[PDB]
């Protein structure tokens, strides 16, 4: 008592429907705007122009987020051949990463943030589409998970760790999976290093690495103590649900080169649009 | 059975979703239907008064007076603020220094001539080293604040010429990988992280990061047009996935100016036409005392 | 057990099936969510946002692509001249794709409702004049002169007086949503034409530049809506990601 | 095994079997064998008019 | 039969679904239960009960194993020397393997909370002295000298005074849990580090050791929790049981 | 599980089954109809003319 | 010395603010802990060898064959529990066939 | 149907789960959701008071003064108890002796050296030949009871050294399997039960069975840390799957006696430093008379 | 940017052609003597 | 907070030290940058002086 001096805006909004449109007539300066304040025009058609009454129905809700995002895409291809450098040993170890495909890789990075469950469904076949009565085992390695360092590998003992066991006849395996980051939230962008000292040219792959992101590792394995006679690929789409997104930002618009950063083919850098002739002429 | 656990990625927010379940987690549901909210406000109008022009905003010892304003900007509707305890995981309290932080450092000048390409800063890089601010980054683990951005750039009616300033969340750098595409290089501690001085973008059509500048102005941004005003300001939040951060192993935006529309003017007329950035943290809080680190 | 049939569509996988799977981690429970300033629920709040159109989209630009940005306006010395003309349709190839909002509309099939374009005059404040710009709905190919164009849908804008200007594209259509335009059969969903005439001139004193520039800035109105979701033709996978 | 994809108006079709198209992260697909019994789906009133 | 349509999953078997599954003998009914003391229902019980850390993990014990139980103090001729240092970080390879909570936690892939260690002190009665214990949250490395290490969170301690003392490692992270930490990228989850410093000197008089030792003991605290369930490193079925 | 037995007719596919199968587009809103002369509902009303 | 494990907290130690930690136990409940299923036995009835060219096979029930199983167990002096057991065949190089 | 059989494993615990099911019998239900108890209390906190070190414990004919006392331990928080009739099994009426079997022996000494690995004893093999307790224990099939184990040592304010005392319930051994790990040997009856005068360790950081020492604290335990107590109590409840059973052919628990911080002092001083255990049954009860029976 | 850490006004001409800079009081003393060189240094005010 | 200073040695001939307040710590953690980055400064202070002994010494300091 003693001492004298130690003594959001904006809102949500349910809109089912577009706005409608109503009349008006032959009659304040609304047309022009200040856009040099970062604001978008508030101008609508009832001031510019002489209008009728619309009701409009035309509904929003194929626009939400969860409907743009929940559909399944592919994330990724793991092969397990029987002749060649890959891996003639049975098994595979995936580090999980889903910066390996454009379309869906685009449609995230909209955002910079984003939380959400997901379902993944497991497509498996023979390398020319056709399915044969082989056993497989799909296990999620956590990480500090010890990996299995071959298909006899104590760690298929899966005591512990999630595992999937299912035919190539059967149905695609399908499961569903929590937000499991140690954040809030999974982040596209990581503007910064994981850790403290100096950052060296030769630990520049440092940069971008966001630690909170990196979920593991997917094993998978023929379920056999012998080696299988059949080349496998598993294709894995994810679909995203239950979502939440932060913070949209410019949507890339040159081709992706590597999973885990922007980097761009500078020699041709793409135009966002086409271009013509003449600024006159169509 | 029906009853279940509470383990939804969309649990804590003021939007539910009409769902089918039958195993005990709740992550297992379905997506559902999508309940239509919007807030089309704190993007196309996070303005000021949602005379203008005229001004003065004080804070510390050090006032700004801003009169060829074009209002102010509160990114995404949101005011800076202390972080709240439902949010907070540190269990240490915090040292919230107040006035020796929040307050005005005005950084190095730049020069804006025909030819130039444009330039970016990283927040906190740019204070991490300056007065009391950059010395409680140093000495904490942990850090959090929001930040007053100011950009100033004077010049005569009959100079002409357009500055965007925006901010970028989590402004992730490219390389031009080689130029054929060949090589998977990497941006420098120089060139991710400034420091006060600022860096240049080299290919701001694409930002040097792969995107369109064309859609930059979706985020917060400011317009700084000679012919109408001479200074921009814009209030930023913080933004992060986690409540508190360290200030220098990671930077959560970057201020960027570029001249979209170039300087012109006829000879004879001032040809240096320069451009000054002055920021003030708000609500600056530090915790995770130890001795100082530089980085 | 009880009487079951399986019928047609079982074993499918459809990627669009919003079902039930089950749940890896038993009794798991997700890092708690905190505020984060920014969290959008619907794309539409995003095609209400103006992002810059390139409307000097020019095959002398693809270099020098900053210029695309913007198209210039000068003292005439003939009347009434075109300064530049593009088509209003945000889904096509052209000016549009610059835009967020023709970046997204192209991740949907169909769309409708009225568009507005802003013009930011950067020239010089002692600079005036007054400008004409204009909407024609179908029909008519680009207005050959301004007495033409003047028909339809139109602003007359000064700079002196503001230095930015909104016009507004009224969602005329036949139909209650148009598909993408494009040439061949879908010219018949094309939105129409924007053109930008000199009303008067521009006029700048002796010490100011005789040539400057305009922004133009475009986004979508509130009654603006997209249906049928679908993958955009805007991203390729040309090579692998490594 | 096979891939029934819908490309509405607008969407990159498949130049090949291995187009990144078949990606599908968007459009609607079914994957289905031709032992499972006939793939089936509903479709609703897709025109403008 | 009623209409059904498989959808995927079908068939398959995760093996941590929660389902029900046929009984193998009907009418069976179990051995009644009886009282049995030392029931636990959650491992978290366990995690904070105080074993031993191996502080003195070094490569010249490994055939000693019983010296990596306690590490030594004696009369110091210099003043504030470093007596012993150590990571904080409970699920890393180190010190805290040894304790039940270290192995416990390498059973999940996060944790979070605040963790406690306690010092005690089996030199003879007559010898006193003040020990300087500090937690230097990440960022720096060891810290060179006591007065470095002084400016964390620390607890000076005195034996005469009493026998054990407690220096608390409050949960102070950028992230509401934290990941095991190891070298790499995941030494972003770090917790720090704890030194032990000489606040004054091991005194002793005429007659005692001038060497004694001290036996550190971890566990977790009441706001320590763990998620996503994992299996452990530290077991390895390296050939066949019999 | 719950205790099935599949009946005959199981993967049968009958051209006139009125079932439900899944929609490829959710959230999907069709066109709104508007008023057109004309409508019939049975085609009884045309054998009468 | 007692034998007790300190009951010394944050509060008492250093400068403390409010934290309401919303962090769930549920996890670590040892339900959650045990109930996943876990490989306890590997059966083989080779067709061709010294094993059991008989076509049959007799197991004596003992599930400490397996370390990540049994460590987790021996976790506890005691235990009482109902048992899901799951059974997975196949041919020893993963195939099937109509056996 | 939904209406069964109570027939599940966790029927008779005060912790309920949620569960679905369809068959009669109630195992085949699912594990269900968790409910989320907890008693963190009887292995963190299990002493005396939930002039400590004064004190005087009296049962029988004999009295302990114990007063460098480091207070007491109930082990996992429970008083031992004679057996209640909702557990019992067996139908004949136990005999309970009372004072001449619930008191004080005193047990053979052992000598503390630098250099000492440790000793273990087993109950109640340590007993079955001493006294009433023993004849009971002999002549009956059956027994059951509860522990009050005092370890004592005493030493100079000028001594140093720590010993861990613990309690480990089916207390196994197991060899060294032929140091190389191909012989499958076992520990003979003079090992696993060593009667009165104990044995000791050959491999102390293992417990001469595979397991850490370094947690054994996860036990009821208590320290004798030369500086601050020369003497450590523990009161024991019975522990078995069973509410009776031989005390011939099964140790319900072990008692380990470890030096973790080694013994050292100026030569000089009294080298003959002794351990001595003083152990008292409590609510000892036998049932199943017959002829006695050594093993 | 050193002086910039002190208490500032930042001034724009077209804006207004005059402008206040306030010196607060700033002082250990309740009272300063005139400030000249020597011990009386220790009165000065700062600088502008 | 505590701030632990550089420690001295009590010998059978020492004559006494002496430190100045607030010159301690006018260059240490977040106080002393604080000490100089304002002009004006006001505190209390908290003095604890540390010194052991077996009960074999005997000697007296006073502090002041
Ligand atoms: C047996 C089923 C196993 C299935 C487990 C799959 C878990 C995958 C969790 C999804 C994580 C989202 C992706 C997160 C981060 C991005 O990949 C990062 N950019 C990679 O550095
Ligand atoms: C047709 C289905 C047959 C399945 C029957 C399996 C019954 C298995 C009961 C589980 C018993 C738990 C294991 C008990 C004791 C350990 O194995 C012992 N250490 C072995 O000596
Ligand atoms: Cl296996
Ligand atoms: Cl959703
Ligand atoms: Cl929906
Ligand atoms: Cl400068
Ligand atoms: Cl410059
Ligand atoms: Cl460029
Ligand atoms: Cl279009
Ligand atoms: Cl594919
Ligand atoms: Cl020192
Ligand atoms: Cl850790
Ligand atoms: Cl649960
Ligand atoms: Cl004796
Ligand atoms: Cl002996
Ligand atoms: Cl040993
Ligand atoms: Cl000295
Ligand atoms: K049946
Ligand atoms: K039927
Ligand atoms: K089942």
């Amino acid at each position: 008592d003693p001492i004298a001096d130690m003594i959001s805006l904006t809102a949500l909004q349910v809109l089912p429907t577009a706005a409608n449109t109503e009349a008006s007539s032959h009659r304040v300066v609304p047309a022009l705007q200040a856009a040099e304040t970062g604001a978008s025009s508030n101008a609508s058609d009832k001031n510019l122009i002489e209008t009728r009454c619309v009701l409009n129905h035309h509904s929003t809700q194929e626009t939400a987020i969860g409907n743009f995002f929940s559909r399944a895409g592919l994330v990724s291809i793991i092969t397990m051949p029987t002749t060649g450098t890959q891996n003639t040993d049975g098994y595979v170890n995936w580090d999980i990463d889903l910066m390996g495909y454009a379309q869906l890789r685009r449609k995230c990075e909209l955002f910079t943030y984003m939380r959400f469950d997901a379902e993944f469904t497991f497509v498996v076949a023979k390398p020319n589409g056709e399915l044969v009565p082989q056993l497989l085992q799909y296990m999620y390695v956590p990480p500090g998970a010890p990996k299995p360092t071959s298909r006899d590998s104590f760690a298929w003992q899966t005591a512990t760790n999630p595992s999937v066991f299912v035919k190539m006849t059967d149905p695609p395996a399908q499961v569903s999976v929590p937000f499991m980051s140690p954040a809030s939230a999974y982040q596209w962008f990581y503007d910064g290093y994981p850790t403290f000292g100096e950052h060296l040219q030769a630990n520049d792959l440092d940069y971008g690495q966001c630690p909170n992101n990196m979920m593991g590792t997917f094993s998978i394995r023929t379920v056999g103590i012998e080696k299988s006679p059949h080349s496998i690929t598993l294709r894995v789409y994810m679909r995203i649900k239950h979502v939440r997104a932060w913070i949209p930002r410019p949507l890339r618009n040159q081709p992706y080169l590597f999973k885990t950063n922007p980097n761009y083919k500078g020699n041709d850098i793409k135009c966002t649009s086409t271009s013509r002739d003449k600024i006159t002429t169509l | 059975g029906s009853h279940e656990n509470s383990n939804s990625a969309s649990e804590g927010s003021t939007i539910n979703y009409t769902t089918i379940n039958y195993y005990k987690d709740a992550y297992a549901a379905s997506a559902g239907r999508q309940d239509m909210s919007q807030d089309p406000k704190k993007f196309t109008d996070p303005v000021m008064d949602v005379s203008d022009r005229v001004a003065q905003l004080t804070i510390g010892n050090s006032t700004i007076t801003t009169q060829e304003a074009a209002n102010i900007v509160i990114a995404y509707g949101e005011w800076p603020e202390y972080c709240p305890d439902t949010d907070a995981t540190a269990v240490d309290k915090p040292t919230r220094p107040d006035v020796s932080v929040n307050r005005f450092f005005t950084l190095d000048t730049k020069s804006w001539a025909k030819d130039s390409k444009g330039w970016y800063w990283k927040f906190p890089d740019v204070l991490t080293e300056v007065g009391v601010f950059g010395q409680n980054a140093q000495f904490h683990y942990l850090y959090r604040s929001g930040f007053c951005v100011h950009v100033q750039c004077n010049a005569s009616k009959f100079h002409q010429g357009a500055l965007l300033v925006a901010v970028l969340p989590e402004y992730v750098l490219g390389t031009i990988a080689g130029g054929t595409g060949n090589e998977n290089s990497h941006p420098p501690y120089a060139t991710t992280q400034p420091g006060q001085v600022g860096a240049v973008l080299t290919h701001p059509y694409v930002l040097d990061a792969g995107i369109p500048l064309s859609q930059l102005t979706v985020c917060p941004h400011q317009w700084i047009n000679l012919r109408t005003n001479n200074c921009a300001t814009i209030i930023v939040p913080y933004m992060n996935t986690v409540p508190f951060d360290s200030a220098l192993n990671h930077c959560n935006f970057g201020l960027l100016v570029i001249p979209v529309v170039p300087l012109d003017f006829n000879t004879g007329a001032t040809s240096e036409i320069p451009i000054t950035v002055t920021i003030a943290p708000m609500c600056a809080e530090f915790a995770g005392l130890r001795q100082a680190v530089k980085q | 057990g009880i009487p079951t049939e399986l019928k047609p569509g079982t074993n499918q996988f459809l990627t669009t099936d919003d079902g039930v799977s089950a749940p890896i981690l038993p009794g798991f429970h997700p890092t708690p969510p905190i505020h984060i300033p920014g969290e959008v629920h619907n794309l539409l709040e995003i095609c209400r946002v103006e992002t810059i159109l390139e409307v000097n989209n020019l095959k002398t630009n693809e270099t020098t692509p900053m210029q695309r940005l913007c198209f210039p306006v000068s003292v005439q010395s003939k009347t009434g001249e075109l300064c530049a003309a593009f088509r209003a349709d945000p889904g096509r190839d052209g000016p549009w794709q610059s835009t967020i909002l023709g970046q997204l509309c192209r991740y949907y099939t169909q769309w409708s409702g009225s568009l507005e374009v802003t013009f930011m005059f950067a020239g010089s404040f002692m600079a005036t004049g007054k400008m004409l710009i204009a909407y024609t709905p179908p029909g008519g190919n680009v207005p050959a002169d301004r007495i033409t164009a003047m028909l339809g849908t139109h602003v007359i804008w000064d700079f002196g007086l503001q230095s930015s200007v909104t016009l507004v594209v009224p969602w005329i259509s036949n139909t209650h949503y148009r598909a993408h335009a494009r040439a061949g059969y879908f010219d018949y969903y094309t939105t129409g034409i924007i053109t930008i005439w000199y009303q008067t001139n521009y006029v700048v004193p002796i010490g100011a530049p005789t040539t400057a520039y305009i922004v133009a800035l475009a986004a979508a109105q509130d009654n603006f809506t997209m249906k049928l979701c679908k993958d955009t033709e805007d991203i390729e996978q040309t090579a692998n990601i490594q």
